[PDB]
RNA sequence: AGGACCGAACCGACUAAUGUUGAAAAAUUAGCGGAUGACUUGUGGCUGGGGGUGAAAGGCCAAUCAAACCGGGAGAUAGCU
RNA sequence: ACACAGGUGGUCAGGUAGAGAAUACCAAGGCGCUUGAGAGAACUCGGGUGAAGGAACUAGGCAAAAUGGUGCCGUAACUUC
RNA sequence: AAUUCCUUGUCGGGUAAGUUCCGACCUGCACGAAUGGCGUAAUGAUGGCCAGGCUGUCUCCACCCGAGACUCAGUGAAAU
RNA sequence: CGAUGUCGGCUCAUCACAUCCUGGGGCUGAAGUAGGUCCCAAGGGUAUGGCUGUUCGCCAUUUAAAGUGGUACGCGAGCUGGGUUUAGAACGUCGUGAGACAGUUCGGUCCCUAUCUGCCGUGGGCGCUGGAGAACUGAGGGGGGCUGCUCCUAGUACGAGAGGACCGGAGUGGACGCAUCACUGGUGUUCGGGUUGUCAUGCCAAUGGCACUGCCCGGUAGCUAAAUGCGGAAGAGAUAAGUGCUGAAAGCAUCUAAGCACGAAACUUGCCCCGAGAUGAGUUCUCCCUGACCCUUUAAGGGUCCUGAAGGAACGUUGAAGACGACGACGUUGAUAGGCCGGGUGUGUAAGCGCAGCGAUGCGUUGAGCUAACCGGUACUAAUGAACCGUGAGGCUUAACCU
């Protein structure tokens, strides 16, 4: 359940550290990203030599939310915080190289393999 | 919000169109005691479908 | 006569 | 409504060992693993109950690297192979909800042993 | 919008409420019959009945809760020594109404409410 | 084909084999019974005419206790009719069982829905609700402006105002049958229903594909 | 020690909502400034209308003030309605 | 103008808690405020709680929410010290 | 610039984006020395701008406790 | 000019079409993809932010698209009051000055209880020709009508290659709408618990009042969205621009003059809601009523006596129905409400007693005690026969049957 403003955690080596979400892209007046889904953000707090810098503008899958994941049974999977991978403009796909924290199975998306082939857990 | 022309009398008529009270016609007779009471309700000298309930 | 009525 | 606790109990578990919110559990759930079914481990402390027949379900707080992962099992689901009771906690409330403003060492529960 | 809610307000606020019905039960228990308005008259079964059906079992948990509720040891007292054991084989409906009439100074519906064997 | 008459029960769940979790509403479809058809001859039109349930005697009127009394059915809860459709071919006092759904696949279940009263603006009509802050007054909740200006110098009819809202007719259109048991009078059917558990249901089977 | 600090009484009157045929012809509620000083208050006194008084706004001078109120000149005059 | 939520100087200062004449609860004393009875719609007023988000509101963070004590530790620029 | 018409001047900073803010330049339409010029610690219910916290301000509204609104009785207005 | 208040915002909209997106089509300096231009088309859809009072504009980032206009530059007895905005003040500029600016700047009162029209809801009355209870037919009315992306076809047609389709099919989304409370959650001042200050019930223990429900932690029923189900359609008919067949007038040609085939989110249908006050008051099924008398200007006349059905309504108990009316359930041949029993749920191990400890407190009895609106039961309490309203066989004419 991430919007315009909401602050997130990165979930990998990206260098971010404290993303803004400025964007949920897929829908006319859409206003929620959340699951796995596609937002853009600015960077408000990267390390001092990573492989983006703090102002940089450009987008991110989410894969940790407070609000979480329902399952075809009932079931909620929630996390304590909100969590990204962030992805590069003109191609989706993740700049990182490893992904930190739990990460679920919703993000089975092709282009999302990746990210879960790395990323610890679930 | 107020009038632009004094309502007419006929008006002021129409509206009460609906303001004359029912009279009840429900009444009943204690079989007991012979005073008349509402239905379902007890009479004045305290009875109630002949039993004298209350007592005062 | 201070603008809007009656201010 | 007598119907509908016909239509219930008929899918409900007769098994469903005991536990209560502190002690720490590890469900066993069904997943599939890309091409692959199978049996899945998640472990944590028992924040919540709800008790309500079929629709009893209970919230499984763990710490995975990190922080926080709360997962809400529905207790009769065929998705919950099996539950088990890792270690039986002592502690005096339904709801746990206040181990979350509490980090590792202040999360710890004192074990019941009884 | 009430939807399946219980209880009756009659504009009050909660505590006020809880404080007149405690006036209340104890009064119909004191004289065994009271009257009051029909809406009041009908919430006071709630209060009271459970309390007879409390006295039923004489405890002193119960005697200690009927006090919480009541807060009255002479009601206590009759309620147990009196009330439950007459309603001991009673199933319920220990109370009674009475419906009579309007009051003069506001039109209110009126009642009585009694215990239902009164005597005294 | 034609439809029944039912009960709403209320909700429940059905978990599937591979762990699935199906909502359904609990429908109760007690045997309908026809009390008249109807035909070009006699009415300008085909269709059955049914009872269900059951109606304490002394509540059914002289003019009713006739009407059932002539197709030799009991008294039931109501009547309700059914178009038939150039093939379907019933008789008066034949009884029809919910197994009448025993495939269909998505039906079409018409109530009434529960009743909020007096709506507002807000809630009836989704309208937006003005500034709780910064200078409203006494305007939050209320609908705003209702028109224009001396052109219409009216309101126009169909304006999205305050007024009941609940308790009217509502369909909910092709909801998958779950599973259908004549022996229990069950329909189970995926998803929530118009009306307050205890009401009535009348089930077609779905008309869109 | 201090036209010192925080804060009741007391003096005030920055924000908002309410009220706007008000509970009130200026207030109520919640917040707000001063609070040993150029402080604040009771009683009585003095200043009078082109006059007073004014840490000055044309402020205040009995619900008012770019000239108070009352009575008079007086039926001012009104090429206007 | 009212049996008016306004205005009006001085005197007295109990118990527990508290720095206190603040505040909460009490004592002495005084009161429930001169239409009530029911309902538990919209909308208004006055409050409580709120998933995820967190100023994206708006002219403006207006209004809310937040802070809030005592004692120790410890506090930057700048400075008329 | 409480002063600049042109004007959102230009450049730099901050923002994802800043007609405002801040630092700069000088082409001051139309600054300037007790009609005081320029600074200035402290003070300020003073104007503009940023940020942390905080939040129903807002996405987008839900529920709830109360006073009206609604119903019955008594009294009984108003502007026009 | 004996008062027609205003820029922008908010809210709510309603039309036009010179159409922004989506649909159809002609030409193209249209290979494909993607464009350009024009024709048809108004069904629906048609962005959040940074700055500024702004509208606008620029900028950032979305989107299928971010349409242009009318509506007192729509919308202040609907809100706002930043712009405008009297009185205070200041700068610059003008003026000897009082002052002034169509320059700037800081501050700065937005009243109105709705009679009528209109609109949204909801009742009362009468009518529909004896009265009544139902179920209907469906004239008319309203709602709805959006669209991304991915996959197949197909890496195919096309293309030197990059790239990359038409036609058709399948999925899954965005925004919107409705319903619902099973799930996930919110609330839950009527449930349970912890806790501060103080007062009380003599004291202890145990409780209760007050302090925002004192402050909090949870939470039942209900309500509810963020929650989960469903929708927009397909199909059909007649068309728009347009494409054509046959074909003369005009030996040829010609979509047209006669005749014939196609053709779009527009139209009529198909879907949902209302709907016989449809006074053109319709249909079907059922139910109930089978006394006489007087008078007058003697007629669809007026009255009296007796009668009083079906049904309605009343009263009571009530409801996931509700402002009030209304609608639904039930009234003893009874589960309608309250209570009562059992269960559930919530809270989370009461009181009392015992043991341990100097004590705070712990442990045992004990998952205890308590537990609302919940489920399953139960006549204990309350739902008294009655009253009222509604009548007593139902006009004339013609026709068709009928004696
Ligand atoms: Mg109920
Ligand atoms: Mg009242
Ligand atoms: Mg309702
Ligand atoms: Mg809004
Ligand atoms: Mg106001
Ligand atoms: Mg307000
Ligand atoms: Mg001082
Ligand atoms: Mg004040
Ligand atoms: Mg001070
Ligand atoms: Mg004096
Ligand atoms: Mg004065
Ligand atoms: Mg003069
Ligand atoms: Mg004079
Ligand atoms: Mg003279
Ligand atoms: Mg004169
Ligand atoms: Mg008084
Ligand atoms: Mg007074
Ligand atoms: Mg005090
Ligand atoms: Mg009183
Ligand atoms: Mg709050
Ligand atoms: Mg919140
Ligand atoms: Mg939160
Ligand atoms: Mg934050
Ligand atoms: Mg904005
Ligand atoms: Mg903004
Ligand atoms: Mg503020
Ligand atoms: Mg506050
Ligand atoms: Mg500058
Ligand atoms: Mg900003
Ligand atoms: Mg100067
Ligand atoms: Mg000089
Ligand atoms: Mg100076
Ligand atoms: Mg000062
Ligand atoms: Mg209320
Ligand atoms: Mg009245
Ligand atoms: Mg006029
Ligand atoms: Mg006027
Ligand atoms: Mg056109
Ligand atoms: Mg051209
Ligand atoms: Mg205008
Ligand atoms: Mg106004
Ligand atoms: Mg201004
Ligand atoms: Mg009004
Ligand atoms: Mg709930
Ligand atoms: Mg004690
Ligand atoms: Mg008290
Ligand atoms: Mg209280
Ligand atoms: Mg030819
Ligand atoms: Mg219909
Ligand atoms: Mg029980
Ligand atoms: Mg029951
Ligand atoms: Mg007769």
């Amino acid at each position: 359940m991430i919007q315009e403003q909401t602050m997130l955690n990165v979930a990998d080596n990206s260098g971010a550290r404290r993303v803004m979400c400025i964007k949920v892209l897929g829908g006319s007046h859409r206003r929620y990203a959340g699951v796995g889904d596609i937002i853009k953000i600015t960077i408000k707090e990267a390390i001092p030599r990573g492989k983006v810098k703090k102002g940089d503008v450009l987008k991110a899958v989410v894969v940790r939310t407070k609000k979480g994941v329902r399952r075809p049974d009932g079931s909620v999977i929630r996390f304590d915080g909100n969590a990204c991978v962030l992805l590069n403009n003109n191609s989706e796909q993740p700049i990182g190289t490893r992904i930190f924290g739990p990460v679920t199975r919703e993000l089975r998306s092709e282009k999302f393999m990746k990210i879960i082939s790395l990323a610890p857990e679930v | 919000a107020v009038q632009q022309n004094k309502p007419t009398r006929s008006k002021r008529g129409m509206r009460r169109s609906h303001d004359a009270l029912t009279a009840v016609t429900s009444l009943s007779v204690d079989k007991t005691s012979g005073e008349k009471h509402l239905r379902h309700h007890i009479t004045a000298d305290g009875y109630y479908r002949g039993r004298k309930v209350i007592a005062k | 006569x201070t603008x809007p009525f009656x201010x | 409504s007598n119907i509908i606790k016909q239509l219930e109990q008929e899918q409900m578990k007769q098994d469903v060992p005991s536990f209560r919110p502190g002690d720490t559990v590890e469900v066993k759930v069904w997943v599939v693993e890309g091409s692959k079914k199978r049996l899945q481990a998640f472990e944590g402390v028992v924040i919540a109950i709800r008790n309500r027949g079929l629709h009893s379900a209970f919230t499984v707080r763990k710490i995975s690297n990190g922080e926080g992962v709360e997962r809400v099992f529905q207790t009769h689901s065929p998705v919950v192979d099996s539950i088990s009771v890792k270690r039986r906690g002592a502690v005096r409330k339904a709801k746990l909800y206040y181990l979350r403003e509490r980090t590792g060492k202040a999360a710890r529960i004192k074990e019941r042993l009884n | 919008m009430r939807h399946r809610k219980s209880g009756r307000q009659l504009n009050r606020n909660s505590s006020h409420r809880q404080a007149m019905f405690r006036n209340m039960a104890g009064s119909l228990v004191r004289h065994e019959i009271i009257k009051t308005t029909l809406p009041k008259a009908k919430e006071l079964r709630r209060v009271v009945e459970p309390l007879i059906t409390l006295a039923k079992t004489d405890s002193v948990a119960n005697r200690r809760l009927a006090f919480a509720r009541t807060r009255d040891n002479e009601i206590v007292a009759k309620l147990f020594n009196e009330l439950g054991p007459r309603f001991a084989s009673r199933a319920g409906g220990y109370t009674r109404i009475l419906k009579c009439g309007f009051r003069a100074g506001d039109n209110a519906p009126m009642a009585y409410i009694e215990l239902v064997d009164r005597s005294e | 084909m034609i439809g029944l008459v039912g009960k709403k029960v209320g909700m429940t769940r059905i978990f599937t084999e591979d762990g699935v979790s199906i909502p359904v509403t609990v429908i109760e479809v007690e045997a309908n019974r026809v009390t008249q058809v109807k035909d070009l001859a006699n009415d300008g039109y085909r269709a059955i005419q049914v009872t269900t349930g059951a109606k304490k005697a002394n509540r059914v009127t002289k003019p009713e206790a006739g009407h059932f009394a002539k197709a030799g059915v009991e008294a039931g809860r109501g009547l309700w009719e059914f178009r038939l459709a150039e093939g379907e071919e019933f008789t008066v006092g034949q009884s029809i069982s919910v197994e009448l759904f025993a495939d269909v696949k998505k039906v079409d279940v018409t109530g009434t829905s529960k009743g909020k009263g007096f709506a507002g603006t807000v809630k009836r009509w989704n309208f937006r609700t003005q500034d709780a802050t910064h200078g409203n007054s006494l305007s939050h909740r209320v609908p705003g402006s209702i028109g224009q200006n001396q052109t219409p110098g009216k309101v126009f009819k169909g304006k999205k105002m305050a007024g009941q809202m609940g308790n009217e007719r509502v369909t909910v259109q092709s909801l998958d049958v779950v599973r259908v048991d004549a022996e229990r009078n069950l329909l189970l059917v995926k998803g929530a229903v118009p009306g307050a558990t205890g009401s009535d249901l009348i089930v077609k089977p779905a008309v869109k594909a």
